[PDB]
């Protein structure tokens, strides 16, 4: 009677997406709430989300304070009574294609838990690689699936504080 | 530390706060006006309060003599005080006389009488800051000898 | 088997072996009857841990282990019993504990025999005015008396005039439980009780001891049986214990002028009467017309 | 628009903010229906009455889902005109439902009944055969012989055949002393038994068994008493007093042997108290500022000497006339012998700071709350954090009637925590003559005060706490009060020959019932409407209720949401023919040492035909049954007298949505004997000749006070009581107070009073000697 984030991983490709992984089982109906963390002080809410597997009910007014619920996505599933992992169709949610980094707190239609499954991510098909120096940093960008799109313009370097 | 302005102004506070936690006999309890009566803490908050006053702060004037007929009730009547989760009652009532003996002395209010009468039951003593206190009292009031 | 004859005579993490008084009593009340041995001695301790089990508030799991194991087998012998008494010329024979109340001329030549084929337990209580006042003393409980004015203030019991209302005031403490602790506060033969379960025709302890309202909650706190207000005194049956002092106050009146002798107040237990304190000695009473 | 919500059963919502994550969501269980029930509790059936919310009384009922503590239904029919229901009760009973696929209603057995405090629904509960235990007092001291007689009677006081009675002596403690089966002689129970002298003091009782298994008690005190051996009346004022008023009681005190308390001394005590319950007529109603200082004080003592006629004034000026709540005035004076012992009584004044006064009554329950502040746990009314706080407000005079008013300042105060209280929300109420005040507040969090104030000044406050429930409810504390339905009869009595004609007098127009209930059903199952304002129906009162728990009941309902009013009223069945005119003739004075001889006789108007009258006389001193203000038993009241109504009320119309022995004595040591002497005589059964005249004769012994002659007269079922004040006193009485004991070593001084009640001067020589362990 549980269902949960399999990957728990920070970044998904924009390309072979297949949404986020999730591992259920006898779970027909999952309701999931998606909330872009604002990009100002964005190294504060990593250092207090710590990339956790779910979130804390009271300690959820701390870390969703600093970020904006986009959608209330619930999804249809068909497991009756194996505990087999599938897909999320995120292909569809229009304000999840806009830029910045975003949160996935699922829960079970109607249940009330102390902590509920969540999950911090990024869809995209990008790649970087940098290399620290005592004085500078070099960055290489490049690309997911066949392709080594190096171009890279877009990057956004933010100190403790959350400014580039 | 704080600023000189902050700690002034949370004096203030604390003291306008002590004052509801002030009984209609004079005496102090705990948390509210209508809890019991603490003896050994009522002769401490009245001792902050009448040091309040020398360092600048002000405390109403029948508060003051309020809890001053209370300590004078502690001097005089040592066995009208509940106190009954204390192992060496005599000890705990003596402290609590030599406190408030103090405390009223600082303010030229404690009678001789009651401190000599507190004197010949020394022996009741178990530390030697309430025969301190009583001695300050002593001397302060006019006996140098038993001071 | 003088390690043995030692052991019976020293008495009792911190010493780390998880003991106390209680537990080691009943260990080795166990190592005695396993080993068959010192039977008289079974016996004493038997009824040392009877008074220290009664005493106790709450039993640890290593004290109750060893408390069961000293006594399971005692019930599992029968209660029949028979024995030939002083005071009756029939043999007095029974299947359950059987009391019979005694005189002094009985009490005097009293000798009771065992005519039965097991073991017999007897209890002796005898009560009575000793000839003169004993001194104050105390044993696991403590009393002390107090009298004050209905304005809260130590009433002065020289200044006291016939129609005047007191507050008395007991304080009874204990060094372990008791849970069927008596007070009994005989009165000075001037001071008459304010009947509170007839409240039509007397003063009430509310009303008129609203300055000692500390004492009046403390007491309320207490686990009280009963009160009773007789004509030659104050009786309170109560449960007390080291962790929470008992506090009782009662209201009387100054009804005959005249000067009268102070009996001291008592608490004792009725299961454990070696349980039993008596207070201070006060001064004379004077009730001015 | 939500469709599976449209089908039956009880439903719960639990509401959230989109993306909000909380330790606690809002939730609310609900019922989705427009119907109506109000079933009625009886000892072995229930009768239920199913009606429609709006305009329409639709009453058909086959609907009715009885579901036990398991959760399973028992019972489920339809009856009556329009619709009724009528089903098997049972004593572990939870639940009640409505309706199949047409909506559901929810009432539960296990939430507290219709709280009637209002109604006048109190007396005995003997519904089943009466047994009345009487005797000559209720008083006793240890080692005294305990007397009580018994009379088996019907439910309409008539004879029965003879059976036996199981009586059993309960001591303070609940344990049974002994147990009888006492048998009946010449239809008269008698029970007599002495109590040990080492007997426990407290409230000891008689409990009998007649075979119902449903226990008859006597309750009587086993105490150290003194019998009285003087008079005090303390009399103050029956109309409260205004703030600037001073305080008077008016004091008469004489010794019962017929003299006055001259030269006597009064010593006493006034308090100053706030007075809450002001009024009477309104149970629960609270009146005045609880957040208001110095209403507890000892105002003086008083000290004085009555006059040569033992008269005397107690009076104390105005130390609260700047009040805007109720206080009283209490004097607890105590009237001393020469020798010292009292005779003390209280008297109370009411002051009122206006006419009438705002009251308030919470509409939530008061439960059990520790408070660290106290450090005692004080029961006080709690309601749930984030919800509305419900009260009834009304603005009546002393005698309960309420006053309309306009300008009422509502507001609802947030007590400071850990500043000053805090004024969190403000309202305006006007308030019609026979009206109760509705109002609701948004409560948070802590420590609260609602206070009402009038335009004549008069403050009252009422202080409630919102927080969470640790269980610790106060039985039935938070009950639903319905609206009062003041309901008029035409005649004060009524009989089986009679015909009722009630005026149902409600405050607005409203459908449902009116009917005549017993503690075994009703007997007027059905009558629907009421119409303009006030409706005057005929009930005829039928030949076969044979008993006195009959009461009249009254449903009104109407909407804007449908506020629901009731009426209850007892029906009186109780013929003035029944009663016996029982006349004593005894003489006004009499001498100590003498025979008292006391004349009875029995008669009744037209009829005169006292046939076969029995007679049970007694004499007790008064200075005993004043300690416990003995009323003489009356065995016509206790047979016909109004009994309490067997009903038990449910509905839903407040959970509507709008918007060993001696041990202790050996001891202590054996108690000093007292000698005191208790005057207490009852003669035998004796019967009354053709005329139904009779003559029993009592012997006094050496007694000076006033006795109080007794008696009670029956036959099968004329029942009568009568009393009479004979005063026993000596040419010269010579009276000696003593302490209660003496104590070896004590010096006492008596005090011995020598009164001449001869129209003569008396010249006397007293000689005295002391025996035993007493000396002069
Ligand atoms: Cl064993
Ligand atoms: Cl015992
Ligand atoms: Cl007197």
């Amino acid at each position: 009677p549980s269902v949960g984030f399999a990957s728990r991983g920070s970044l998904l490709p924009g390309k072979v997406v297949e949404g986020l992984p999730v591992m259920a089982l006898n779970v027909n109906n999952v309701d999931v709430n998606f909330f872009r963390v604002k990009p100002e002080s964005l190294p504060a809410f990593i250092s207090q989300w710590e990339y956790r597997n779910s979130l804390a009910n009271w300690q959820s007014d701390k870390l969703l304070q600093m970020a904006d619920l986009v959608y209330t996505g619930r999804f249809d599933l068909n497991p009756a009574r194996t505990r087999e992992k599938l897909l999320l169709p995120l292909g569809d949610i229009k304000p999840l294609q806009q830029a910045g980094v975003y949160l996935a707190v699922m829960n079970q239609a109607g249940r009330y838990d102390y902590s509920n499954p969540a999950t911090l991510f990024t869809l995209s098909d990008i790649g970087v690689s940098a290399h620290r120096y005592h004085n500078r940093l070099d960055i290489f960008t490049q690309s997911l699936e066949n392709g080594a799109a190096q171009q890279g313009i877009e990057v956004s370097l933010l100190n403790e504080k959350g400014q580039t | 530390g704080d600023s000189d302005e902050k700690r002034r102004a949370s004096v203030d506070i604390g003291i306008s706060r002590l004052l509801q936690m002030q009984r209609d006999n004079g005496g102090f309890a705990l948390w509210d006006k209508n809890g019991d009566e603490e003896y050994w803490l009522t002769a401490y908050v009245m001792d902050f309060l009448v040091r309040a006053g020398e360092q600048g702060y002000s405390v109403p004037t029948d508060a003051i003599n309020r809890g001053n007929e209370r300590l004078l009730r502690y001097l005089q009547d040592p066995g009208m005080m509940s106190i009954p989760y204390a192992d060496n009652l005599k000890a705990s009532k003596f402290a609590v006389q030599s406190y408030a003996a103090l405390v009223l002395a600082r303010q030229q209010k404690a009678p001789l009488g009651a401190l000599r009468e507190i004197w010949e039951h020394r022996a009741d003593a178990a530390s030697g800051l309430p025969l301190l206190q009583l001695g300050v009292a002593l001397k302060t009031m006019g006996d140098a000898t038993r001071g | 088997e003088e390690a043995i004859a030692l052991a019976l005579k020293t008495p009792r993490i911190w010493l780390g072996d998880y003991g106390s008084s209680l537990r080691d009593n009943a260990l080795m009340l166990s190592l005695l009857e396993e080993n068959k041995l010192l039977p008289d001695e079974q016996y004493t301790l038997l009824n040392t841990l009877s008074q220290q089990a009664f005493g106790e508030r709450w039993l640890s799991t290593q004290e109750s282990n060893a408390l069961f194991l000293a006594a399971r087998t005692i019930q599992d012998l029968p209660g029949k019993w028979q024995a030939q008494t002083s005071f009756s010329a029939e043999q007095l024979t029974g299947e359950k504990a059987q009391n019979s109340n005694l005189n002094s001329d009985q009490l005097v030549t009293l000798q009771v025999s065992n005519s039965g084929d097991q073991p017999l337990w007897l209890r002796m209580d005898a009560s009575g005015y000793p000839q003169s006042a004993p001194l104050p003393a105390n044993n696991v409980l403590q009393i002390e008396r107090h009298i004050l004015g209905t304005d809260g203030k130590s009433k002065s019991l020289d200044s006291l005039r016939s129609g005047d209302l007191v507050l008395v005031w007991l304080q009874v403490k204990a060094s372990n439980s008791v849970p069927d602790a008596l007070v009994v506060d005989l009165l000075p033969a001037g001071l008459e009780l304010e009947n509170q379960n007839l409240a039509n025709g007397s003063a009430s302890l509310e009303q008129s001891g609203g300055e000692v309202q500390n004492l009046l909650n403390q007491m309320q706190q207490a686990s009280i049986k009963h009160i009773e207000f007789r004509d030659d005194r104050f009786v309170a049956a109560v449960a007390v214990d080291e962790y929470q002092p008992v506090t009782l106050v009662y209201l009387a009146r100054a009804v005959t002028p005249g000067t009268y002798q102070v009996p001291q107040p008592m608490v004792e237990s009725m299961y454990v009467p070696q349980w039993r304190a008596t207070g201070a000695a006060e001064d004379l009473l004077i009730v001015r017309p | 628009d939500i469709k599976p919500l449209q089908q039956a059963g009880v439903y719960l919502a639990v509401m959230n903010q989109a993306g909000r994550y909380d330790y606690s969501n809002p939730a609310t269980l609900f019922t989705l229906s427009d119907i109506g029930v109000s079933a009625h509790r009886y000892h072995n059936r229930l009768d239920i009455f199913t009606q429609s919310l709006e305009n329409g009384a639709a009453q058909q009922g086959i609907e009715v889902s009885l579901l036990n503590e398991k959760g399973q239904t028992l019972t489920q029919a339809t009856s009556d005109a329009q619709g009724h229901v009528q089903l098997e009760n049972d004593k572990n009973a939870a639940l009640l439902l409505a309706r199949k696929d047409g909506q559901t209603t929810l009432l539960d057995l296990k939430l507290p009944a219709l709280d009637l405090a209002e109604f006048n629904i109190a007396g005995a509960p003997g519904y089943s055969k009466q047994f009345f235990m009487f005797g000559p007092r209720d008083l006793y001291r240890p080692g005294e012989t305990v007397i009580l007689n018994g009379l088996l009677r019907d439910a309409d006081g008539k004879a029965l055949p003879n059976q036996p009675i199981k009586l059993d002596v309960i001591k303070p403690d609940g344990q049974v002393l002994r147990s009888v089966v006492s048998q009946p002689e010449n239809g008269l129970y008698h029970f007599t038994w002495p109590l040990d002298s080492n007997a426990a003091t407290g409230m000891w009782h008689i409990r009998a068994n007649t075979g119902d298994n449903q226990y008859r008690m006597w309750d009587f005190h086993v105490e150290d008493f003194m019998p009285e051996r003087m008079a005090l009346n303390l009399t103050g004022e029956k109309t409260p007093l205004t703030p600037k008023d001073e305080v008077k009681f008016s004091v008469v005190g004489y010794y019962l042997y017929g003299a006055p308390a001259n030269g006597n001394t009064l010593q006493g005590q006034l308090f100053l108290r706030p007075l809450r319950e002001a009024v009477s007529a309104l149970p629960g109603f609270e009146f005045g500022d609880i957040a208001a200082e110095n209403l507890s004080r000892t105002l003086d003592e008083v000290q004085l000497t009555l006059d040569d006629k033992g008269r005397g004034e107690v009076s104390t000026e105005s130390q609260w006339k700047e009040t805007h709540s109720p206080l009283q005035v209490i004097f607890q004076g105590s009237l001393l012998e020469s020798g010292g012992r009292p005779v003390t009584r209280r008297a109370e004044q009411a002051i009122w700071p206006a006419d009438a006064l705002p009251g308030i009554r919470p509409q939530f329950a008061s439960k059990s709350v520790y408070d660290y502040r106290t450090d005692s746990t004080v029961k006080q009314p709690i309601v749930d954090e984030g919800s509305n706080a419900a009260f009834d407000i009304v603005y009546s005079d002393a005698q309960g009637v309420k006053k309309a008013v306009s300008g009422l300042q509502v507001r609802l105060i947030r007590e400071r925590r850990d500043q000053k209280d805090l004024i969190e929300n403000e309202q305006t109420l006007d308030l019609k003559a026979d009206e109760t005040g509705k109002v609701s507040f948004p409560v948070e969090w802590g420590a609260y005060r609602l206070e009402v104030k009038a335009p004549n000044e008069a403050v009252s406050s009422v202080r409630f706490w919102a927080g969470y429930s640790w269980q610790d409810n106060s039985d039935g504390s938070g009950a639903v009060r319905p609206d009062r339905v003041t309901l008029k009869l035409d005649k004060a009595s009524y009989r089986p020959g009679d015909t009722i004609k009630l005026h149902i007098a409600a405050p607005t127009a409203g459908k449902g019932y009116a009917m005549v209930e017993s503690s075994e059903g009703p007997l007027w199952w059905q009558e629907i409407d009421v119409r303009a304002q006030g409706l005057d129906l005929t009930i005829p009162v039928d030949k076969t209720w044979n008993r006195h728990d009959l009461y009249l009941s009254t449903l009104v309902v109407r909407p804007g949401t449908p506020k629901r009013a009731v009426g209850v009223l007892h029906l009186p069945l109780g013929d003035e023919n029944r009663r016996l005119d029982l006349a004593l003739e005894t003489p006004a004075k009499m001498r100590p040492n003498q025979p008292l001889t006391v004349k009875i006789k029995a008669s009744t108007k037209n009829g005169e035909k006292p046939k076969q009258v029995n007679v049970l006389v007694s004499a007790v001193d008064s200075g005993v049954l004043n300690i416990t203000d003995y009323v003489t038993p009356d065995p016509w009241q206790a047979f016909f007298g109004q009994k309490r109504y067997g009903a038990d009320i449910y509905d839903i119309y407040g959970q509507v949505i709008e918007g060993g022995d001696g041990d202790e004595l050996k001891r202590g040591g054996k108690p000093p004997v007292n000698h005191v002497n208790i005057v207490v005589q009852q003669a035998l059964p004796v019967t009354l000749n053709e005329q139904g005249e009779g003559s029993v004769t009592l012997p006094i012994g050496d007694f000076n006070g006033e006795l109080r002659v007794m008696a009670q007269a029956w036959t099968a079922d004329d029942f009568g009581s009568n009393e009479s004040k004979v005063i026993v006193a000596a040419p010269v009485i010579a009276e000696l107070n003593m302490p209660r004991f003496m104590a070896s070593g004590d010096t006492s001084r008596l005090t011995l009073d020598i009164t001449n009640l001869t129209d003569k001067p008396q010249k006397l020589n007293v000689a005295l000697t002391a025996s035993g362990l007493l000396e002069l």
